[PDB]
């Protein structure tokens, strides 16, 4: 996997 | 109260001491993951300097996390430059890093850094 | 690096945003107990402004505490004034609070506030 | 309780 888009 | 005196160098002195805590890794409460590279920081400082971290850490949930992974398109050198700016007020802007620094500042929602990068790019065209 | 630019108002802007976090009680990680009165704050800011909190929170043990009780002889109003100074750079010095503010600043090991209180007391004698 | 002396 997760990221801050 | 109206009747106050002000210490001109206080805000800068505080920032210097927060940066010293960062370098010694004292009370750092988050690791920012940029591609493979890791950056320890204080959530408070990140929130104070970035529209993106203000939004992440005002969120009841994401605020209790010790790890934050940023978009894979984010250049680590660009983030390192901006993280150094957050804690020192000095931005290491070079011809070879301005595009990556501006892209990173837009993502981090750091308005003043974005505006400055724009003016510096416009000057070289 | 030698080639850097500096944002003059950055340190003050950061301090303002940390003070806003304090007022909204966001990411505060300690309660300072002064007589019966309670004060929520950020350990980092306390460390950055006070010789006493730098010493307490560099200590492996005391740093994991969420509550810190100060000497019973410490005036709460005096601490409140100094805590407001830490986050804003403005010191609310009045004729009726200068003795309690100086005694509190000596205890908190806040050198500049001590020196200033000395000069202001010497002027009134 | 205890205090910081
Ligand atoms: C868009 N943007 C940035 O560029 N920075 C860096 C700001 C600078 C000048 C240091 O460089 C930002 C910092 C913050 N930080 C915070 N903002 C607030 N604000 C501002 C907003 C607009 C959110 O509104 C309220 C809630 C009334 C008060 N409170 C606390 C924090 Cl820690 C936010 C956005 C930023
Ligand atoms: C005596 N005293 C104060 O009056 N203040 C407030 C300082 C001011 C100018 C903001 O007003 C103090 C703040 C700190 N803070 C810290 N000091 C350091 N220092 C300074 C010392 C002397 C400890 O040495 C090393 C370790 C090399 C670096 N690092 C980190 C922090 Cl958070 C300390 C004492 C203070």
């Amino acid at each position: 996997a997760w990221v801050i888009p | 109260a109206d009747s106050c005196i002000q210490f001109t160098r206080h805000a800068s002195d505080v920032l210097l001491n927060l940066n010293r805590l960062r370098s010694r890794d004292i009370l750092t409460d988050v690791v920012i993951v940029v591609s493979r590279e890791q950056f320890r920081a204080h959530k408070t400082v990140l929130m104070a300097c970035s529209g993106l971290f203000y939004s992440i850490f005002t969120d009841q949930l994401k605020c209790n996390l010790s790890v934050i992974n940023l978009d894979p398109e984010i250049n680590p050198e660009g983030f390192c430059i901006l993280l150094d700016f957050m804690y020192t007020s000095r931005l290491n802007l070079r011809e070879g890093n301005i595009m990556a620094v501006m892209a990173t500042a837009m993502y981090l929602q750091m308005e003043h850094v974005v505006d400055t990068c724009r003016k510096f790019i416009k000057a070289s065209e």
